[PDB]
DNA sequence: GACTAGATCAGAAGCAGTAGAGCATGCATAGTTTT
């Protein structure tokens, strides 16, 4: 097996599974010509440790760096397998330019579909985003689920509506809470599902949870009543019906 | 929770696979003409 | 012998470098 | 003092060398591998001809001339190298220890005569000359044999014997749960047992600390540049040797490899003429110089006999006071005279009465110097140096003469003129104040060389595959945010009183 | 459950937006040109 | 008778230091060209 007919390789890596010498001799066997110091010639340097060396060569542009993994890939496929961002780690500008085509700024492709691997290792590759907040993340999250039409998932779907509860002795105040009661794991359940739980009895409330006590209905009713928008009255049973099925009953049931 | 990330992923990957076939199809439109 | 370089006998133990210490 | 330093690094590989006091600590076993690392890159640094060896007793294999049972000679006597430094390095961490353990195995039995029989024996096997023999002794076990008697005194008949051959014994003891107290048994194997150190020691050794201290400067022994002579007259002669106390640190000499196979590569100079080709020996070349709008022609003999004044040596011309030496003379460095009976019996005394006279009298001898053959004569300043100790008797001035090289009239250089302007006594008073404010005491040895330090840093890095070089601090640099801090607001004074308010030094 | 997804989703919009960018360019510029 | 061991001298190699040669960087000044 030729694969690696008169090609060039340079090898500064012998912290790894297998030994550095080891790398070499298969290396020799499979006909590549490896040489112990890169030069204009040598096609790549394969590095898997960030040792001094490694850093000097990232330091001057003009030699690349591929991981041992090209290497194992080859021999057992017995093919040059062209390179790919997993493998490598650094690119002189000429490279920069070519991957810059068929390939984004992580290493997920245009021209080639994906996979789960792959679309896991793009993932590995950003670092973090934390530019946001909670309401511009719930808009984006609701528009993509109106757009791509992914409102049928199991959870996400109370994402649209927001729930107040009678966890409080008197509306509206923070300093009364209820504390204690199943209402607490029905409000933590429902958020969990999707649902976004509102502590302050805003306009904007659309829906509004009941126990057994039903003392305050007529106060959430008035609060209904003089608000431009009416939000329809609801109890704790119907979520606990709704979960088993996955799927928002009609309230006609529940009012 | 152990099964969100998958459902996740493949809505993710569809999406994907479909804007790719689309950029794929203006690239070769494109250059054929 | 007082003194005396535990790497290289023969040699005093040079004391490290101090640079410039003000009074 | 001749010869080479062999050194044998004994480590124990009990079951106590690998238990760890705190959580938050290091074993018996990492500071002894530490330690051996860092005298290993001393030694690399400073005397790379110098023998190291590496032994394990206590071990459940066995790799020795004489087949002991659990003693593993690692390392046998050679120079150090990048290699050994490695291969200790897979020691370091836990996961170090576990592959020691299972590679060599731990917790055995073992009997110290045998494992001193077999340094023994690494000490003979070296060919070379040793000017020392030294073995150290890695352990936190004070009582290592005490179920058997017969085993302790054979160790103390070895250790005996080692030290009639002349081989050192120093003692590292490691922190123990218990305290080492050497008290017990190793009064005798030890060679010297130091008054102070009779007591329970409840921390380890402080020469741990010294073995640490990497040090980074080479170390040349004591030798003489030329052993020349000294003529008083035409009859009267001495035998005078020269040295050099204070010698210009350059890096090492770069190598050139081939890049393919990394294998050193020679080269070779070779003088061709154009029209023929064929290689043009040195005696069919001469020398050329153009003076006058003409080319003057001397044969390599004749260029080489210009030189040649007078035999090489010191010739006496007189005595001068030493108020005429200038200081700011300076043409090259001093060198250091001393007396040398070897060829000549009968110079010391002649030397010393010459050294005290030229004391008492504050007188320096003139003389023509010519150090080798067809060089040009200089003049030389050979100025008395008395011997000069200090508090702990250790000498810091020896005994001799200093030679100092005086110019010649070609050597000076004119200076523009310039129009000189004397400072009020105010600003002379206030610069009084600044400078005092700044005083520090200074000496020979307070600075270090920061290119050769980062040299060798880096070459420290490439050779062991450090992920970074270490980066070392230059005391060179001064400390602005300090002087700043100290001198407040009299550098402000300063400024308005010597400045106009519209100067702007900096442009 | 919450920090899993709100990562995911956010991880997800910047390569969509990425490959949006890309696709707009080529169809708008080299469709111009 | 054979054989080896220890002492002795010289020759050669390695290393240190010096001198001589060559190659970058600056700039000092003057000369020349342009406006």
């Amino acid at each position: 097996s030729n694969i690696f007919e008169d090609v060039e390789f340079c090898v500064m890596s012998g912290t790894d599974s297998q030994p550095k010498p080891d790398l070499e001799n298969r290396i020799a066997e499979f006909g590549g010509y490896i040489v112990q110091n890169p030069g204009p010639d040598t096609y790549c340097v394969i590095a898997g440790s960030e040792n001094i060396r490694v850093k000097n060569i990232i330091l001057s542009n003009k030699h690349d760096v591929v991981k041992p993994a090209w290497l194992l890939e080859c021999f057992k496929t017995k093919s040059f397998v062209p390179w790919q961002p997993r493998f490598m780690i650094h690119m002189c500008p000429s490279t920069k330019e070519h991957f810059a085509r068929e390939y984004d700024c992580y290493g997920d492709s245009y021209f080639i579909d994906t996979d789960l691997n792959q679309l896991k290792e793009v993932f590995s590759g950003i670092k973090n985003s934390n530019e946001q907040t909670p309401e511009e993340m719930a808009s984006l999250i609701a528009d993509l689920e109106y757009r791509y039409s992914w409102d049928c998932s199991p959870l996400s779907m109370f994402r649209r509506h927001t729930v107040y509860l009678d966890s409080y002795a008197v509306i509206n105040d923070l300093s009364t809470k209820n504390e204690g009661t199943r209402l607490a794991i029905k409000a933590l359940e429902l958020r969990f599902h999707g649902a976004k739980v509102v502590s302050c009895l805003a306009e904007g409330v659309s829906h509004v949870i009941i126990g057994e006590d039903h003392s305050r209905v007529a106060d959430f009713k008035a609060f209904r009543r003089t608000f431009k928008r009416k939000f329809k009255i609801l109890k704790e049973s119907w979520v606990t019906d709704s979960i088993d099925k996955c799927e928002l009953q009609e309230e006609n049931q529940y009012l | 929770k152990e099964a969100l990330e998958t459902d996740l992923y493949k809505r993710f990957i569809l999406v994907l696979n479909e804007k790719k076939t689309k950029i794929r199809s203006l690239h070769n439109k494109l250059l054929n003409a | 012998c007082p003194g005396e370089s535990l790497i290289n006998p023969g040699f005093k133990s040079k004391k490290p470098a101090g640079g410039v210490d003000f009074d | 003092y001749s010869g080479r330093d062999s050194l044998i690094f004994l480590v124990d590989a009990s079951k106590a060398m690998f238990e760890s006091q705190s959580e938050d600590e290091l074993t018996p076993f990492d500071m002894s591998i530490q330690c051996i690392q860092s005298v290993y890159i001393s030694k690399i640094i400073s005397s790379d001809r110098d023998l190291l060896a590496v032994v394990f007793y206590g071990t459940e294999k066995d790799k020795n001339s004489v087949n002991f049972k659990n003693i593993y000679v690692l390392q046998e006597l050679d120079n150090p190298g990048a290699k050994r430094i490695l291969e200790l390095d897979q020691f370091k961490g836990q996961q170090g220890q576990k592959r020691f353990q299972d590679m060599m195995g731990h917790g055995s039995d073992y009997s110290l005569s045998e494992v001193l029989w077999v340094c023994a024996n690494l000490f003979s096997d070296v060919q070379f000359k040793m000017s020392h023999k030294r073995i150290m002794l890695f352990t936190n076990e004070d009582n290592p044999h005490g179920n058997d008697s017969a085993k302790a005194s054979r160790a103390r008949t070895k250790a005996g014997d080692l030290r009639d051959t002349g081989i050192f014994l120093d003692l590292m003891h490691l922190k123990k749960p218990g305290g080492f107290d050497i008290s017990l048994f190793y009064r005798d194997i030890i060679s010297i047992a130091e008054d102070e150190d009779l007591r329970v020691h409840f921390e380890e050794s402080s020469k741990l600390e010294d073995l640490l201290r990497k040090v980074r400067a080479k170390e040349t022994r004591k030798r003489a540049l030329s052993r020349l002579k000294l003529k008083l007259n035409k009859d009267i002669v001495i035998s005078v040797g020269i040295y050099n106390l204070v010698q210009k640190a350059l890096k090492p000499p770069p190598i050139k490899l081939y890049r393919e196979t990394n294998e050193p590569v020679k080269t070779k100079t070779r003088t061709f003429n154009t029209s023929t080709g064929g290689l043009l020996l040195p005696s069919d070349t001469k020398r050329s110089q153009i003076y006058g709008s003409r080319q003057i022609i001397l044969e390599k003999e004749e260029t080489e006999e210009l030189k040649r004044f007078d035999d090489p040596g010191l010739m006496l011309m007189g005595f001068k006071p030493l108020v005429l030496l200038k200081k700011h003379h300076y043409l090259r460095p001093s060198l250091f005279v001393y007396p040398e009976e070897s060829l000549v019996i009968g110079s010391s005394t002649l030397f010393s009465a010459l050294l005290i006279k030229c004391l008492e009298k504050e007188v320096a001898a003139l003389c023509r110097y010519t150090p080798r053959r067809n060089i040009p004569p200089y003049f030389v300043a050979l100025v008395p140096q008395e011997e000069e100790l200090d508090d702990q008797k250790i000498q810091v001035t020896p005994p001799g003469f200093q030679l100092v090289f005086l110019p010649f009239a070609d050597d000076k250089r004119k200076m523009p003129f310039t129009e000189k302007i004397m400072a009020t006594p105010e600003q002379v008073g206030k610069m009084k104040a600044i400078v005092e404010k700044l005083r520090f005491t200074y000496r020979s040895d307070s600075f270090e060389n920061p290119v050769l330090q980062q040299h060798f840093r880096n070459l420290e890095a490439l050779a062991l595959d450090l992920m970074e070089p270490e980066q070392a601090v230059d005391l060179t640099l001064p400390k602005v945010e300090a002087m700043n801090k100290r001198l407040g607001s009299l550098v402000d004074e300063f400024k308005e009183l010597v400045y106009p308010p519209d100067y702007n030094p900096e442009g």
